[PDB]
């Protein structure tokens, strides 16, 4: 997702399904890549828990 | 005249289970809300009449 | 006398065997008593405003300064049903004095 | 299973006793709630049996106690309890009330107002002093 070679234009933006897995939110959260990482009705702390 | 809670006694066992789905007053009780018994039982009010 | 009375005192336990709704006074405070505990327990489904009713989603979800704003609401709308709660039963109260 | 415990189902925390339940529930639900829409089942996301949550026993505390120019003794009740629940209580953990001393027992009454500790049950009737409740009264004598 974050990594792959070429995005999506805007216009036709892509969806992936994310399912059956173990997620790590520090992983990306604590990263120093991110411009904006802003969140909609969960702290960004709390999505591990 | 059919009461709602009479306030004599209530031992987790009775209320557990198939009662926490069909009772109103352990969903009351759950909640912090109790009934407190009467000072004269109705056999001393039967007494007095 | 005698007679019409003991036939008297018959229809009392006729009347009280025969009519459902005869202590609809009794009754009716039970049912009030009973109405106004059951608003109070919904009053618990209500958000005020919050992103949640359950208390433990809003601390599931939310970070320590998130979540104070979020139960605020909360401890408001449930501060203000058990206010409504206790005004309507002492109004009550008096009623039954 | 039938023990007070800090459960968190799926990301759901919460405090209570987990029994197991006869609730059906369809394939598409995880949770069961309540009229004040708190969950009071669940489906264990290991084992896909369904578990009935009730919250960690609780009720009112009533200090009963003659004036302190009188004596400093004191009995309290455990309102809305039956007995068991006071011993179980046994402060090798925490409670609302840190005092325990009463729990030692030996003169225990049960009333339907409660668990009673701390005053003797007598046989012999006398006018009301202190009220309990379901007829029972409570009073200092010698
Ligand atoms: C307090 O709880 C105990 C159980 O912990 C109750 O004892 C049961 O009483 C019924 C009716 O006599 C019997 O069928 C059971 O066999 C008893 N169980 C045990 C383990 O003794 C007791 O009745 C309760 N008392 C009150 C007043 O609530
Ligand atoms: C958890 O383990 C049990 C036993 O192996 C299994 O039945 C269940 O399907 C597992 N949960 C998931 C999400 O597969
Ligand atoms: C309370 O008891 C003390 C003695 O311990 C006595 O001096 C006082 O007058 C008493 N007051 C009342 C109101 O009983
Ligand atoms: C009360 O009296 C009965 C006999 O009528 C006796 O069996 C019982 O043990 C007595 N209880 C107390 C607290 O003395």
């Amino acid at each position: 997702v974050f990594n792959a070679t070429r995005f999506a234009s805007v216009y036709a933006w892509n969806r992936k399904r994310i399912s059956n897995c173990v997620a790590d939110y520090s992983v990306l959260y604590n990263s120093a890549s991110f411009s904006t990482f802003k969140c909609y009705g969960v702290s960004p702390t709390k999505l591990n828990d | 005249v059919t009461l709602a809670d009479a306030g004599f006694i209530k031992q987790y066992g009775d209320c557990l289970g198939d009662i926490a789905a069909r009772d109103l007053i352990c969903a009351q009780k759950f909640n912090g809300l109790t009934v407190l018994p009467p000072l004269l039982t109705d056999e001393m009010i039967a007494q007095y009449t | 006398i005698a007679n019409q009375f003991n036939s008297a005192i018959g229809k009392i336990q006729d009347s009280l065997s025969s009519t459902a709704s005869a202590l609809g006074k009794l009754q009716d405070v039970v049912n009030q008593n009973a109405q106004a505990l059951n608003t109070l327990v919904k009053q618990l489904s209500s958000n005020f405003g919050a992103i949640s009713s359950v208390l433990n989603d809003i601390l599931s979800r939310l970070d320590k300064v998130e979540a104070e704003v979020q139960i605020d609401r909360l401890i408001t709308g449930r501060l203000q049903s058990l206010q409504t709660y206790v005004t309507q039963q002492l109004i009550r109260a008096a009623e039954i004095r | 299973k039938n023990k007070c415990v800090n459960f968190n189902f799926n990301g759901l925390t919460g405090t209570g006793v987990l029994t197991e339940s006869n609730k059906k529930f369809l394939p598409f639900q995880q949770f069961g709630r309540d009229i004040a829409d708190t969950t009071d089942a669940v489906r264990d996301p290991q084992t896909l049996e369904i578990l009935d949550i009730t919250p960690c026993s609780f009720g009112g505390v009533s200090v009963i106690t003659p004036g302190t120019n009188t004596s400093n003794q004191v009995a309290v009740l455990y309102q809305g309890v039956n007995c068991t629940e006071v011993p179980v209580a046994i402060h090798a953990d925490q409670l609302t009330p840190t005092w325990r001393v009463y729990s030692t027992g030996s003169n225990v009454f049960q009333t339907r107002a409660g668990c009673l500790i701390g005053a003797e049950h007598v046989n012999n009737s006398y006018e009301c002093d202190i009220p309990i409740g379901a007829g029972i009264c409570a009073s200092y004598q010698t």
